[PDB]
RNA sequence: UUAAUAUUUGUUUAAUGAAAAGUAUUUUAUUAUUAUAUUGUAUAGUAUUAUUAUAGUGUAUAGUUUUUUAAAAAUAUAAAAAUA
């Protein structure tokens, strides 16, 4: 499994609160955000 | 290794005194020999990178920063191992930031919080230090007060009928900066309530203070 | 309030 | 340029290179778009602005609510150069050099060791570098300078053993390098004619010393005329005599004559 | 004694304290103990080279 | 059941019924010094009711709950 | 069902009036006309002067 | 009326600083060497540490009287069982006292007071001096007017604080003798030689280049 | 099979709750931690240890006090001359340059002379242009005098010890310049607003003068400084010592008149208006014409015109109660008993009341 | 390990005899194993070297407490002796060596050796000593010229 | 994070419906006296007392297993009745 960690680490500053303080929560949030944005851009935008 | 440089590692950990005999000396391998040149640092001059003596450059940077921090007109005190939790200490600190020294010490003396007592002690020490450095007393104002978590102790204790309880004694530090501000105006705190005014009137004391014209100091007799 | 005093002569040879 | 090194900072930090870090850059502070991760496009002005302005204030940045040190003052810049000269050349080596020069007129250098020669050369180099750094602040503060520090401007050069140019001597030539490759990017204060700017700064400070001396003399004469009596203080007389002799000797050492 | 020599300058030759490098272990070995002879040691020190 | 050990201990150790009048405290002082017929009996020293202000050490020493 | 609370839920308490009026609040004080000390109106000093007349 | 209070995120998340591998800070040879906090901004005129013995009364006064500690005069476990020290202080001891190791003294000893010795490395490189003192059990040499520093003497009941320049012991590894005739650096070795007026054999010091015996 | 550790140092380091045990009990309250104090031993005993012969020979190589005074005065004058002048802006008060390089030469001068000088006072006299000129002139005069004719206080101490082992002339020029510059520093300190420090400086400044006029002037200045510092007892003492020195003072000096003024003002602050009026009456009968006495007499009469209308007199049990000048307010702000923090109810003071000392 | 690490008031003497103890005893007695062993007669006789040396060159550490007799006329001076001595041993010691014949009574009381820690925290205990309180007919005192 | 939390809150006090000891530790100090080897010392705390080696001319100022304070609710006390 290739979790996009080293790439999504650099975007943690866009988040706020605990997602920006801790690492794994912010990585999960960014992963979900990018996945849903790609899905929306492909099938609904 | 064919050539073991004195700063390299081989079955050993990095010991400063063992791996760096002289910090201003840089060791290289030239013609299968250990050549010990002077250490240089690159600085930007006239659009090119010139090499300056690294030890002199570092000493110069340190000395300049130190003398600037010295001749900056303020007094900074760093108290360590304050016997209070950092949370409660910051809660008590949040009321003093941006106050005159007079009002700060007044509020600390009139408050009922351990953090307030500790920062009163800190203000007293910082005022003594500022006086020793040569700053005036009336124009002093707190500029930056903060606390960060410090040491910690863990204490277990037995209770009635044999139950163990854990406790975490915390400690914090305090950075307190007193600055000189000539443009400060202090509110008139000498006002008295009408009750006290008329009570002193009934007593016979003067509600208004007696100002006596005191002559100046003259060295004419010498 | 006493000033810094003068050092003493050599006690021995 | 905001966080790393200011205008008169002796430090040299490449603002885009993290050479003062003990950890790989994990989080990027100034981020505008999600596409700033795999290709931050740093180096562009409109993004390095965000990054360097989101960077926190350092010891030399002197954050807003914190006090800011007086650096543009000539009375502080001169003792800076003097303390740098003292850090470069020790008192013993300085006395040895002064004696050797006054005895042989720069002809008996064989008595000095190679280590001392290298110390002198490194001191001259560091003095030239710090003068190149302080040149804008010096040209800013030349207006409201004081006579003591205007004379210290030559005192420090004499101590560092650097003869100032006038239209040994180390401020005469520029650092070699082709102009097509030399750094010329804007925003970085870097003078390109150091022997041409320091020389005119020396001329201006000589004129300023003359003006300050004439102002002192005129103020003393006006005070004497207002008092209607020739009653000068011994301290002021001795100060005037010693300062006149000192400025004369220390300008004759460099080669400038009033 | 370090402070004293720093303040005086007298040259000290022997250590002022007797160092028992065994930490009380040398008293556990019998008194008549002696290392046996080991013939043909697998070492290079006996050659006594001075150039490598 | 929820009964606090310390509070129940104090309640069971010392009395709670308050006096009602000064005549009643006088009657109680009269009826207190009475011998036990078949009970255990307690020591009735000749200074049990006399002022202990000079006897006990702590009756004059500085106190915080009484403020000097 | 209890769970860790994000920093935002930890800062909701300072929005209420109970937190502000308890910890962070200044005093109304003046100088005791007989002791030259900071004094709140209503509470006096032990000295004989401050007991007879209320400063 | 109400002071502005901003909750800090460090009190909610504060991880441990990254540790060093093999005590190798990856940027020792690249960054300049300055005091801690000067480049960052941390500066303080005076540091009043409450954990010092001089501030014990203040530390006890600042705490609340309700706080209690029960082992002021007696300990729970017996404190007369010999137990080991801590790792950091054992390492401090091993770093300060190195001459306690067996065979720490250099053999054979060649450096005796009266010789002219040139400093080859370290501070004072290229300077010749006379050996003033020889600390054999520490393998140190006190050379004349070389590595002199200011030693201080605290004020007594009758004298004030007195600071004076004094030479400090120099290690033997960074010093080399000077030939009396050649006036250059020369390797010196121990040599057993019989005396002409005494049949006994004494140990002198001979140079390889010139072949000159040195008495003790 | 478990072990009990009452209070042990945490993971980051030992805190104050354990350092208290370390300093009182001698070791941590667990006993598992071995007491290790090699660092403080090295810092204290190894440093203070000195051999007997070296300790006895130390007193032979102490520096020459005359040369030390000369060099310290030279360096201090150089420093105060290099110190720049404050540039006055318009609209806002310019921050005076902090005296960073001036503390060391001034400290050496203080430890060589036996007197303490205020850094605030030095900063104020350097900010004041005319006071700076007076200070520079007096310091140059003192330098020339100590370089030409030695140190008069040191010679006086030497003669005192000599006559003790086996009179006092007038003050010399060096001591005159010294008391002059000390009075200048005290005036600058008063302008800055440190009356206690000014009085403490003048208290030692009076020791260098031996002529009656200089002593009367110093007594008047100390009376004024103590009056501004609210130390009415010392103010009155010095004010009346001025009038005691009056019979031996020159007719042109008004230091005794200023001492009368200070004494009368100290009495007025002590609320003995009758005594103050008697003192100012005596002062006027002595010097019929003097503004310092006349203004104070007018003020006392203006107060006495209203004194009998409120209570017919000032009370007896209410004297020295009303705090008038802000100096005692500023001092009580620091020396006052806190609310629940430090007072007669706190135990750290209750035990001090209970125990003898 | 069989090494007793307690240096407190209740330190116990190990009764178990080790082989090394006998070896060391024999080696110090007659240089085992180089020299031949002396015969049983000389071994068990009064002429055996340890007993001969203990009888002709006795070794007893008697220390006087300075506080008990310094600047005070005391009738009960105290001394410190090894634990192997007794009242009769001490009185004979003082009578024959120092000449103190008038000894009324000696009060014996054992005492554990002084224990202390050095700067590094090592527990080093001084040797054990027996306290004796000798009584004389006349009070004695040694004045300290101040 | 739970946590501005839960349980605790003890410096002579309202002194106690009460008071005579043994044993094992911890800690040790120049006690006096009878005045003949050795051996273990005193007070103070701590833990324990069925299973007989502690009870009589008459019992230690004995108060840490005894604990602070300017509210309602919850809870405890039916020895909290002048109810049922
Ligand atoms: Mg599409
Ligand atoms: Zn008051």
């Amino acid at each position: 499994h290739y979790r996009a960690k080293l790439e999504l680490d650099r975007i943690r500053s866009m988040l706020r609160g605990r997602a920006r303080l801790e690492r794994k929560v912010g990585l999960k949030r960014l992963f979900f955000l990018m996945r849903t944005q790609t899905r929306y851009r492909v099938e609904q935008q | 290794p064919r050539i073991l440089l004195d700063r390299s590692l081989w079955k050993s950990l990095w010991i400063t005194k063992l791996q760096l005999p002289d910090i201003n000396r840089w060791e290289r391998v030239v013609n299968s020999r250990r050549v010990t040149e002077d250490r240089y640092a690159f600085v930007e001059e006239e659009g090119v990178m010139h090499k300056v003596n690294w030890g002199l450059y570092c000493e110069r940077l340190e000395t300049e920063l130190t003398v600037t921090q010295e001749r900056l007109p303020q007094h900074t005190l760093l108290m360590k191992a304050v016997p209070s939790s950092w949370k409660k200490l910051d809660i008590d600190i949040s009321v003093i930031r941006g106050l005159s020294l007079r009002e700060a010490m007044a509020q600390c003396k009139l408050s009922l919080r351990k953090g307030h007592q500790i920062v009163f002690r800190a203000l007293e020490m910082a005022q003594q230090g500022a006086e020793a450095k040569g700053l005036d007393k009336e124009h002093l104002r707190v500029a930056h007060i903060s606390c960060y978590p410090g040491p910690t102790d863990k204490q277990i204790d037995i209770r009635s009928k044999g139950y163990y309880a854990w406790k975490t004694k915390k400690s914090s530090h305090l950075v307190l900066t007193l600055a000189e501000d000539p443009e400060m105006v202090l509110p008139d705190r000498t006002c008295l309530p009408y009750s006290s005014l008329m009570s002193m009137k009934r007593a016979g004391l003067s509600a208004q203070p007696t100002v006596i014209d005191v002559p100046a100091i003259t060295a004419d007799g010498i | 309030t006493s000033l810094s005093r003068d050092p003493q002569p050599p006690p021995s040879d | 340029v905001y966080g790393g090194s200011g205008r008169g900072d002796l430090l040299y930090e490449n603002p885009d290179a993290r050479r003062h870090s003990g950890r790989a850059l994990g989080v990027l502070n100034g981020v505008r778009h999600s596409s700033q991760a795999t290709m931050p496009e740093s180096g562009q002005l409109y993004y390095r602005k965000l990054i360097l302005h989101s960077r926190p204030p350092n010891g030399s940045c002197a954050g807003l609510q914190r006090h800011c040190h007086d650096t543009c003052n000539w009375s502080y810049l001169i003792p800076s150069l003097h303390r740098c000269a003292e850090s470069a050349i020790s008192a013993k080596l300085w006395e040895k050099m002064c004696q050797l020069g006054l005895e042989d007129r720069s002809k008996a250098w064989v008595n000095l060791t190679q280590y001392e020669r290298q110390r002198v050369r490194d001191g001259q180099n560091l003095y030239r570098y710090e003068v190149h750094q302080r040149l804008p602040l010096l040209e800013e503060s030349i207006g409201w300078a004081q006579l003591d520090d205007l004379l210290g401007w030559f005192r420090s050069a004499r101590r560092a053993w650097v003869r100032l140019p006038t239209s040994s001597s180390a401020m005469s030539c520029r650092l070699e390098g082709h102009a097509d490759s030399r750094d010329t990017t804007p925003g970085r204060n870097q003078v390109f004619d150091t022997p041409e700017r320091v020389e005119q700064l020396t001329e201006a400070t000589v004129h300023r010393i003359r003006e300050e001396l004439q102002r002192l003399n005129r103020s003393e004469r006006s005070d004497c005329e207002g008092s209607a009596a020739m009653r000068a203080s011994a301290r002021r007389l001795a100060r005037d005599e010693e300062l006149s002799r000192c400025v004369e000797e220390e300008l004759g050492w460099h080669g400038v004559a009033l | 004694v370090d402070r004293e020599v720093l303040l005086t300058g007298k040259s000290v030759w022997e250590c002022p304290i007797h160092i028992d490098h065994t930490c009380g272990g040398s008293k556990t070995v019998p008194p008549h103990a002696k290392k046996p002879v080991r013939y043909m040691d697998a070492g290079i020190a006996n050659v006594g080279v001075t150039d490598i | 059941y929820g009964r606090r050990y310390r509070k129940m201990e104090t309640r069971s150790k010392r009395r709670m019924r308050p006096y009602a009048s000064l005549g009643e405290i006088g009657l109680e002082n009269e009826l207190r010094k009475e011998p036990r017929i078949n009970a255990k009996g307690l020591n009735n020293t000749d200074d049990e009711d006399w002022p202990r202000h000079t006897k006990s050490w702590g009756d004059g020493m500085p106190s915080m709950r009484y403020g000097s | 069902p209890k769970r860790k609370k994000n920093p935002m839920q930890l800062r909701r308490k300072v929005y209420g009036l109970h937190f502000k009026e308890k910890y962070l609040k200044m005093e109304e004080w003046y100088y005791c006309p007989l002791c030259a000390e900071p004094k709140k109106p209503g509470e006096w000093c032990r000295r004989e002067d401050c007991r007879q007349i209320k400063p | 009326m109400y002071a502005r209070f901003r909750t800090r995120s460090k009190f909610y998340f504060r991880p441990a600083r990254p540790a060093l591998a093999y005590n190798v800070d990856p940027n020792v040879m690249r960054r300049p060497k300055v005091k801690r906090g000067l480049l960052k901004g941390t500066y303080s005129d005076e540091t009043v540490d409450l954990r010092d013995r001089e501030r014990l009364e203040l530390l006890e006064s600042m705490r609340h009287p309700r706080e209690r500690d029960f082992y002021q005069d007696h300990t729970y476990h017996n404190q007369w069982l010999r137990r080991d020290l801590e790792k950091h202080q054992k390492q401090q001891l091993a770093a300060r006292y190195k001459y306690f190791a067996p065979d720490f003294e250099i053999s054979p000893w060649i450096w005796y007071p009266g010789d002219i010795v040139e400093v080859v490395s370290g501070e004072g490189i290229g300077q010749r001096g006379t050996i003033i003192a020889v600390i054999k059990y520490k393998n140190e040499i006190v050379v004349q007017n070389i590595n002199v520093q200011d030693v201080v003497i605290p004020a007594s009941e009758s004298r004030p604080e007195q600071i004076v320049q004094r030479e400090h012991p120099i290690s033997v590894t960074r010093v080399r003798h000077v030939d009396p005739s050649t006036n250059e650096i020369c390797n010196i070795e121990m040599v057993k030689v019989r005396n002409k007026e005494t049949g006994e054999m004494e140990e002198k010091r001979m140079s390889l280049e010139s072949g000159i015996l040195m008495s003790i | 099979p478990t072990l009990y550790l009452y209070r042990f140092p945490g993971p980051h380091g030992p805190g104050p709750y354990t350092m208290k045990y370390w300093w009182t009990l001698g070791c941590f309250p667990t006993g598992m931690e071995v007491p290790f104090r090699l660092h403080e031993f090295l810092s204290t005993y190894q440093q203070e240890h000195v051999p007997v012969e070296v300790e006895e020979w130390l007193r032979c190589y102490i520096k020459d006090p005359l040369s030390e005074l000369v060099n310290a005065s030279n360096d201090f004058f150089k420093a105060v001359e290099v110190y720049p002048e404050v540039e006055s802006a318009r609209g806002y008060k310019t921050l005076q340059p902090s005296i960073a390089p001036l503390l060391v030469p001034m400290k050496k001068f203080e430890e060589q002379l036996g007197v303490k000088i205020s850094p605030v006072g030095l900063r104020s006299v350097l900010s004041n242009p005319v006071l700076k000129d007076r200070f520079l002139d007096d310091l140059f005069d003192y330098k020339s005098y100590v370089e030409k004719g030695g140190s008069t206080p040191h010679r006086r101490l030497a003669r005192s010890r000599f006559e003790g082992s086996l009179p006092a002339e007038t003050t010399a020029d060096d001591e005159r310049s010294l008391i002059l510059l000390l009075t200048t520093i005290s005036e600058g300190c008063i302008n800055a607003g440190n009356y206690s420090d000014a009085a403490s400086v003048l208290a030692d400044a009076l020791m260098f003068c031996h002529d009656p006029d200089s002593q009367a002037t110093t007594h008047a200045n100390i009376s004024f400084a103590s009056l501004l510092n609210a130390d009415f007892k010392g103010a009155e003492y010095n004010g009346r010592e001025a009038a005691l020195l009056q019979p031996q003072v020159k007719p042109t000096s008004t230091a005794c008149a200023r001492g009368y003024v200070g004494w009368a003002a100290a009495a007025a602050y002590q609320d003995d208006f009758e005594k103050a009026e008697a003192i100012v009456k005596d002062g006027l009968t002595l010097y019929v014409g003097n503004e310092h006495l006349e203004k104070l007499a007018n003020k006392l009469q203006a107060l006495r015109e209203e004194q009998p209308s409120v209570y017919k007199q000032v009370p007896r049990s209410l004297r020295e109660s009303r705090s008038h000048l802000p100096s005692q307010q500023s001092r009580g702000l620091l020396s006052g008993s806190g609310k629940g923090f430090s007072n007669e109810f706190d135990w750290v003071e209750f035990k001090n009341k209970l125990y003898p000392s | 390990p069989p090494v007793n690490d307690y240096f407190g008031r209740s330190r116990i003497w190990n009764p178990i005899a080790c082989k090394l103890g006998y070896v060391r005893k024999k080696a110090d007695e007659w240089g085992w194993p180089n020299k031949p062993p002396p015969p049983t007669g000389l071994r068990y006789s009064q002429e055996f070297f340890p007993f001969f040396f203990e009888r002709y060159f006795p070794d007893a550490e008697v220390r006087l407490l300075l506080d008990s007799v310094l600047n005070n006329e005391t009738k009960r001076p105290v001394f410190q002796i090894p634990c192997s001595m007794s009242k009769v041993e001490l009185v004979n010691y003082l009578k024959n060596i120092y000449g103190i014949d008038n000894v009324v009574r000696v009060e014996v009381r054992n005492r554990r050796g002084r224990r202390y820690k050095n700067e590094v925290g090592e527990i080093k205990m001084m040797d054990d000593y027996k306290v004796a309180v000798v009584e004389l007919d006349t009070p004695v005192s040694v004045e300290l010229k101040q």
